[PDB]
C-alpha cells in the first residue's frame, strides 16, 4: 500500500517533468539532464508546500 | 551472465508504454494509412530517445532522494 | 555574501517601521552626520554611546561586528560594575 | 627511419594504448574491485532516544485522525459509496485492496505479488511485447546491455527500502509528525583506509 | 573611552549607508535557522557518454 | 463473499467520486487556480456522477 | 478479570507507552499483547512460587526491529533490535537443565489474510510473511499476551542479594540483564518487563 | 510478465484509438469505423514497435562497463 | 631536451634529476591530463590524432 | 576490423571510460557543492575564447616568448582572482539558483572588466 | 514471454480495476467531446441535446470495445504459459 | 484494514491535488531548481482555495444527500 503511494508520487512526477522539459520535442542535450533534475526538485518543493499548507492548523 | 525478475520485467514494459502513449500523443502518429510516414518515424525516434534519457534521469533522482532520506 | 535573492533586507523593513519624523529618516533623505570635534561636543557626545548602540543593534541585528559590540560592551558593563563595587 | 621523438611517438603511442588498455583492465576487476567500497561507505552509531528526552514530544499517535480531518478529501463518512453505483463483479473469495492511479496500479500489485520476483534468464525473457527479439540480436544484445545497469534492474529489498524512505519523506513533510521519523539517533563516520595506492582521497 | 571611537565609526557607517539608500543587510551578516535558505543536496550526475573524438 | 463485495464496491465508489471531483476541479478552477465556484463545481460534480453511472455497466465487466 | 488487554501495535510496538510517557506506575497489573520473536538468550532468577524452590526464566521479545543499511547489495548490516524482557514462566530447580536453549515458547501466529499486509511495517518493520522472497527479510512473528511489572531492586532484609560475577540473582535486575544479553533498548528494558500470562490450560 | 499486462496494452490502445476517431467528429457508429479502429490499431503497434525500438537501442548503447571485446 | 642534465651533470647518480624532470612532467600533466582522451593520441578517431604536450618531459 | 584494430579501438574506449567506472565509487565525509550548470559552462567557455580572440592578434605578432609570459601571467592574475570568487560562492551556493547568480556574474565581470583589462595592456605592448 | 504470477481470482480482479479505470478515462473523454463542461452552463441539467451526445457516446463504447480488445489480442498473440 | 485505506486514499489526495496546484501556478520550470517567493505564495493561494471548496462540498453533502445514489 505504502509502495503503491511512492509509485503514484514518482509517476506523477514523471508525467508532470517531462510535459515541461520535451514541450518542443526536440533531441535532448546534456543541459537538459540538469533541467530534468531541477523539475523534478521544484516538484517535490511544491508538493511540501502545498502539503504543509493542507495540514496547517486552523 | 545476469538474471532478471519477473517485475522488473514488467516494469521495462510499463516504461515502454508510457514511452508509446506520450510519443504517439505528441506526434500524432495516428493520422496515416496504416505506414508511419518518415517524418513521423523521425519524431518518434527523437522522441523515444528522450524519454530514455529522461526516464533514467528520474529512476536516479528518486533513488538518491530516498538514499538521502536514508542516511 | 548573501546574494541579493536571499538577502532579507531585514534593515529595510525596520526602516520602514520607523516613525514618520526620525533621525533616520533624515539621514536617508540625505542629512549628514559629523563627529564633534570640539571638547563640550564630545562630552555631550559620551552619553550617546547606549542610544547609538540600542538602534544600530535594531538596525542591523545579527550583524557579526555589531553582535560581537554588544557582547564585549555588555561583558565590560558586567565585568567594570562588579570590579566597582567589590 | 628517422627516430625523432615526436615522429617516433607515432609508433610508441599504440604500444603504450595497449599497455594502458591491459593495465587498466586490471585495476578494475581486480584492483580497484576489491579495494574500494561504492555509495557511500560508512559506519553507524545507534543511540537509544532516552526518556529525558522522550518528555512531551509525541503528542500525536493516531496519523489517520489527522489525515482524515485535514485531507483535502470528501468526507468518507457518507452512506451514498455503499451503493451508489453498480458493477459486475464477482468471484471476490478473498479481500482485496484498491490501488489508485491508471498507470501506476498494476506495478503496485505486481511488486506485491511474490511470484513476481521469480529471475529469468534472457533466453526465457527473449520476447517483448510485441518486438520478437529472438531474430533481432542488434536489438537482443541492446536489451541485455539496458538491463545490465542496476537502477532498472534492483532487488526487491532495495525497492522496499526506497518505498519505505519516500513514504518517510510524504507524511513528514505532509502531516509534520515525528512518529514516522526515525526512532533511532543515527552518528555516521567514514572509515576509510587511506593505506591503499588505489584508490585516494581528494 | 573605550566605545567612543568604535560607536562613531559604527555610527559613521550607519550614516553613510542610509545617505546612498543602501537598506540592504550588510556584508557578514547571518541570518537564523528560519531565514536561512535549506541546501539542495539531491544532485544527479549526468550520464556517461563516450567522447565522438 | 458478500462483505468483500461490498468492500470492493464502496473502494470502487470511493475511488471514482474523488476522480470526478478532480477532472471538474481541474477544468473549472481557473486564475492560476486562484478562483472557483463552488455551486458550478458542484453541478460538474452531479453531471459527471450522471455520465459515469450509465457508462460503469457498458464498460465495467468480467469479459 | 475483566479480561480487556491492550493491543500494544504500530508506533508503540517501538516506543512503549509507559516508556513513552514515564507512567510504569499506571500501566503497572495491565494485560498487554505482543508480537514479535524471542532470543535464544535465556535468565534465570531464584525465586520460591508455591512454596517450592525454583527459579524465574526471562527472555527478550524483540518487539520492533530497524534496519539502517542503505549498501543492501553491499554489505548486510546488523538491524537495530527493540525489545523488551518477558518472563516465560517458573521453573523447579531440579527441572532447571528441561529448559530449552530458543525454546518454542507459543505457536507462531498465523499470517494474516489481507495480501496487502505481507510488506514491511512501516513502524516495527516485520513482515508476516510465512516465506519472505527476501531470505534476509524472512522473519517468524509470535502472539503473547501478558502483564507489565516493575522491575525489582536490591533489598538485604529480603535475601535478596545477586552476585553477578558467580552467577547468583536472587532480584530481577533489568539493567544488568540488559546489559549481558547486549539489547540496544537498553532504557525500556530497565523502565519494566513484561509478564506472560496463559489461559487456565 | 503476466496476462493483465497484455490487458492493459488493449485498454491504453483502445483509448488512444477512441480519443482518435470519435474526439474530433463524436458521431454515431458506422461501419467505415470498423475499418477506422483497424486502422488505427496498425498505426498504433507499429508506432509501438518504433519506439520500443528506439528505446531499447538508446539505452543499451548507453555505456554500463568497460568494454571487452572477447 | 627540455630539462637539461647539465643541471646535476656532476652527479652520477641522477636522482636530483629524476626528481626534477618528473616534477617538470607533472606540472605539463597537471594543465593537459583530462584533455588527453579528447584531443590528443588517445582519441578513438587515430587518423587525427596529437602527440601529447608532455610527451617530450615524459 | 581486423585483431589489431579491434584492440586498438578497445583501448581507446577504456581509456575513455575512466570516467563511468569512477562515478560508483564515492565518500561519504565529503563536503559536496552543486556542480555548475551546462548552459553555464558554455558561456564561461564563450567568453574566454571572446578573449582568445582579442589576444590572438598581439601574441602572434610578438616574437619573443618573455613578451608573451608577461601578457599571460598578467591576464591570469585578474582571472584567478575573480576564478577565487566564483569558487567561494558557487561552493557555498545553496541551489542551481545560487550557482547560475554566480556563474553569471563570473562571466559578465569578464565580459566588461576582462576585455577592458586586456584591451588595455595589448595595447600598451 | 508471459509468466504465471497471479491467481484466477487475482487476476480477474486486476481486469476489473483496468475495466474501471478504462470507464473512467472513458467518461472523461465523452464529456470533453460532448462539451458537457463549461463555464457557462449552470445547475445539475443535461440538455437533450448533451444527452443525445451521451447516448451515441454508450452506442459506440459499447460496439467497440469488444471489438477492439479481441482484435488487439489476435495482434499482440502473446504465448501460452507452460 | 478500512483506516489503512481511508490513509492511503487521504494521502494519494494530497499528491493528486498537489500535483494540480503546481500546473497551475506554473512553477514547474527547468531554468533553476528553487521556487521564488511569488510562485510559492500561488500555491499556497491554490492550496487555501481547494480547502475551501472541499469545506463547502462537504457541508453541504452532509446538509443534504443530494446524490442519486
Amino acid at each position: 500500500m505504502e509502495q503503491n503511494t511512492t509509485q503514484v508520487f514518482s509517476d506523477l512526477a514523471y508525467k508532470v517533468c517531462f510535459k515541461v522539459i520535451n514541450d518542443k520535442n526536440k533531441p535532448f542535450v546534456l543541459h537538459d539532464e540538469q533541467r530534468l533534475a531541477n523539475c523534478l526538485t521544484r516538484y517535490v518543493e511544491a508538493f511540501n508546500v502545498t502539503s504543509e499548507y493542507f495540514f496547517r492548523e486552523r | 551472465d545476469t538474471e532478471v525478475s519477473n517485475h522488473n520485467y514488467t516494469q521495462a514494459v510499463a516504461y515502454l508504454n508510457r514511452a508509446t502513449s506520450s510519443c504517439v500523443k505528441k506526434c500524432d502518429s495516428l493520422n496515416n494509412n496504416g505506414s508511419l510516414s518518415s517524418k513521423q518515424e523521425s519524431c518518434l525516434k527523437t522522441c523515444a530517445e528522450n524519454h530514455a534519457i529522461a526516464t533514467k534521469i528520474h529512476a536516479e533522482y528518486i533513488r538518491k532522494l530516498a538514499e538521502s532520506k536514508y542516511l | 555574501m548573501i546574494l541579493p535573492h536571499n538577502n532579507r533586507q531585514l534593515a529595510r523593513q525596520y526602516f520602514d517601521s520607523l516613525p514618520e519624523n526620525d533621525i533616520n529618516r533624515k539621514y536617508y533623505e540625505g542629512l549628514k552626520y559629523e563627529t564633534p570635534k570640539t571638547f563640550f561636543g564630545r562630552f555631550l557626545n559620551q552619553f550617546n554611546i547606549d542610544a547609538k548602540l540600542d538602534t544600530l543593534s535594531k538596525f542591523y541585528t545579527y550583524q557579526k561586528t555589531i553582535r560581537a559590540t554588544q557582547a564585549e560592551l555588555q561583558e565590560d558593563r558586567k565585568s567594570y560594575l562588579t570590579n566597582s563595587l567589590l | 627511419t628517422f627516430g625523432e621523438l615526436q615522429t617516433a611517438d607515432d609508433y610508441l603511442h599504440v604500444l603504450q594504448l595497449r599497455s594502458q588498455n591491459k593495465w587498466v583492465k586490471n585495476y578494475w576487476n581486480r584492483s580497484l574491485q576489491e579495494t574500494g567500497k561504492t555509495n557511500k561507505a560508512h559506519v553507524i552509531s545507534p543511540q537509544e532516544q532516552l526518556r529525558l528526552s522522550l518528555i512531551n514530544q509525541y503528542k500525536s499517535l493516531n496519523l489517520s485522525s489527522s489525515i482524515k480531518h485535514n485531507a483535502p478529501f470528501i468526507n468518507r463518512d457518507l452512506y451514498v459509496f455503499d451503493d451508489l453505483f453498480s458493477y459486475n463483479l464477482g468471484d471476490i473469495t478473498t479481500k482485496k485492496s484498491l490501488f489508485n492511479d491508471k498507470n501506476s496500479f498494476l506495478t503496485s500489485y505486481s511488486y506485491l505479488n511474490n511470484n513476481s520476483w521469480n529471475n529469468n534468464e534472457f533466453d526465457l525473457i527473449d520476447n517483448l511485447p510485441f518486438t520478437t527479439l529472438f531474430d533481432n540480436n542488434d536489438l537482443f544484445n541492446n536489451y541485455k546491455s539496458f538491463f545490465q545497469d542496476s537502477i532498472f534492474n534492483s532487488p526487491k529489498k532495495q525497492l522496499s527500502s526506497d518505498s519505505k524512505q519516500l513514504f518517510k519523506h510524504i507524511i513528514y513533510r505532509s502531516i509534520k509528525n515525528n512518529i514516522i521519523q526515525d526512532y533511532t539517533k543515527l552518528v555516521k563516520h567514514e572509515d576509510f583506509d587511506e593505506y591503499s595506492r588505489w584508490i585516494k582521497r581528494s | 573611552q573605550k566605545y567612543y571611537t568604535h560607536m562613531e565609526h559604527l555610527w559613521t557607517v550607519h550614516v553613510n549607508r542610509l545617505n546612498q539608500k543602501i537598506l540592504e543587510d550588510p556584508l557578514y551578516t547571518f541570518y537564523p535557522q528560519e531565514l536561512n535558505v535549506p541546501k539542495h543536496n539531491i544532485i544527479v550526475p549526468t550520464i556517461f557518454r563516450d567522447t565522438p573524438q | 463473499e458478500d462483505n468483500y463485495a461490498a468492500d470492493v464496491q464502496r473502494q470502487f465508489n470511493r475511488t471514482a467520486f474523488d476522480s470526478l471531483y478532480k477532472i471538474c476541479y481541474n477544468s473549472l478552477v481557473q486564475k492560476n487556480g486562484s478562483t472557483i465556484d463552488f455551486q458550478k463545481q458542484i453541478d460538474c460534480h452531479q453531471r459527471l456522477i450522471q455520465v459515469f453511472a450509465k457508462i460503469a455497466p457498458i464498460v465495467v465487466k468480467v469479459e | 478479570a475483566k479480561d480487556q488487554p491492550f493491543d500494544v501495535d504500530g508506533f508503540d510496538a517501538k516506543v512503549y507507552p509507559w516508556v513513552r510517557e514515564n507512567n510504569v506506575n499506571d500501566w503497572e497489573y495491565k494485560l498487554v499483547k505482543m508480537r514479535g520473536y524471542f532470543k535464544d538468550q535465556r535468565f534465570f532468577v531464584r525465586r520460591k512460587r508455591d512454596g517450592k524452590e525454583g527459579f524465574l526464566v526471562f527472555a527478550p521479545f524483540v518487539t520492533a526491529v530497524e534496519r539502517v543499511n542503505h549498501r543492501l547489495k553491499q554489505k548486510d548490516l546488523l538491524p537495530v533490535e527493540y525489545s523488551v524482557f518477558v518472563n516465560l514462566g517458573w521453573v523447579p530447580v531440579e527441572n532447571k537443565k528441561d529448559v530449552e536453549l530458543g525454546g518454542e515458547v507459543c505457536p507462531p501466529m498465523d499470517a494474516p489474510t489481507d495480501s496487502t499486509l505481507f510488506v514491511n511495517d512501516t513502524f516495527t518493520g516485520f513482515n508476516p510473511d510465512p516465506a519472505n522472497p527476501e531470505d534476509t527479510e524472512q522473519v517468524t512473528l509470535t502472539e503473547i499476551t501478558g502483564i507489565v511489572r516493575r522491575g525489582e531492586q536490591q533489598d538485604i532484609l529480603a535475601r535478596r542479594r545477586n552476585w553477578n560475577k558467580e552467577g547468583i540473582y536472587n532480584w530481577v535486575d533489568l539493567d544488568y540483564m540488559g546489559k549481558i544479553f547486549r539489547l540496544f533498548n537498553l532504557d525500556a528494558i530497565n523502565t519494566a518487563y513484561i509478564e506472560r500470562v496463559v489461559p487456565s490450560f | 510478465m503476466d496476462p493483465v499486462l497484455g490487458d492493459v496494452i488493449a485498454t491504453r490502445i483502445y483509448k488512444a484509438c477512441f480519443k482518435h476517431v470519435y474526439g474530433k467528429n463524436m458521431k454515431a457508429y458506422s461501419e467505415k469505423d470498423e475499418a477506422k479502429f483497424d486502422q488505427c490499431l496498425t498505426s498504433y503497434v507499429e508506432s509501438y514497435k518504433s519506439v520500443t525500438n528506439h528505446f531499447i537501442t538508446y539505452l543499451g548503447q548507453l555505456p554500463k562497463k568497460g568494454l571487452s571485446l572477447d | 631536451t627540455v630539462v637539461p642534465t647539465q643541471t646535476f651533470y656532476q652527479m652520477q647518480d641522477y636522482y636530483m634529476l629524476c626528481g626534477l624532470r618528473f616534477e617538470r612532467w607533472f606540472r605539463c600533466d597537471l594543465v593537459y591530463h583530462d584533455q588527453r582522451h579528447t584531443k590528443f593520441d588517445q582519441v578513438k578517431n587515430q587518423k587525427n590524432y596529437k602527440t601529447y604536450p608532455c610527451y617530450r618531459e615524459y | 576490423m581486423d585483431t589489431i584494430q579491434k584492440m586498438n579501438y578497445e583501448a581507446t574506449v577504456n581509456m575513455g571510460r575512466q570516467d563511468l567506472i569512477t562515478r560508483e565509487y564515492t565518500f561519504y565525509s565529503d563536503y559536496e557543492f552543486i556542480p555548475i550548470q551546462e548552459d553555464r559552462k558554455q558561456q564561461m567557455e564563450d567568453a574566454l575564447n571572446n578573449l582568445h580572440k582579442i589576444i590572438h592578434p598581439t601574441v602572434t605578432q610578438l616574437k619573443k616568448k618573455a613578451n608573451v609570459q608577461e601578457i599571460q601571467d598578467r591576464v591570469f592574475r585578474k582571472l584567478q582572482g575573480w576564478e577565487g570568487e566564483l569558487n567561494t560562492c558557487v561552493f557555498s551556493a545553496k541551489n542551481v539558483r545560487d550557482s547560475n547568480f554566480c556563474a553569471d556574474r563570473f562571466t559578465n565581470r569578464i565580459n566588461t572588466e576582462g576585455v577592458e583589462f586586456v584591451k588595455q595592456i595589448l595595447r600598451e605592448y | 514471454s508471459t509468466r504465471k504470477i497471479f491467481d484466477s481470482e487475482e487476476q480477474s480482479f486486476i481486469r476489473l480495476v483496468d475495466k474501471f479505470y478504462l470507464g473512467l478515462s472513458l467518461t472523461k473523454l465523452c464529456a470533453q467531446s460532448c462539451n458537457l463542461l463549461r463555464n457557462d452552463i449552470s445547475g445539475s441539467a443535461l440538455t437533450q441535446k448533451e444527452k443525445d451526445c451521451l447516448s451515441i457516446c454508450y452506442n459506440n463504447i459499447e460496439k467497440t470495445q469488444s471489438a477492439f480488445y479481441a482484435k488487439v489480442k489476435t495482434t499482440m498473440n502473446l504465448p501460452a504459459v507452460e | 484494514s478500512d483506516k489503512r485505506k481511508i490513509q492511503h486514499e487521504g494521502i494519494i489526495a494530497l499528491i493528486n491535488y498537489s500535483t494540480l496546484c503546481a500546473q497551475k501556478c506554473d512553477v514547474l520550470k527547468g531554468h533553476d531548481d528553487k521556487i521564488t517567493d511569488t510562485e510559492e505564495q500561488c500555491l499556497r493561494v491554490c492550496a487555501e482555495k481547494i480547502r475551501q471548496t472541499f469545506e463547502f462540498t462537504n457541508d453541504i453533502y452532509l446538509k443534504n444527500p443530494n446524490l442519486t445514489k
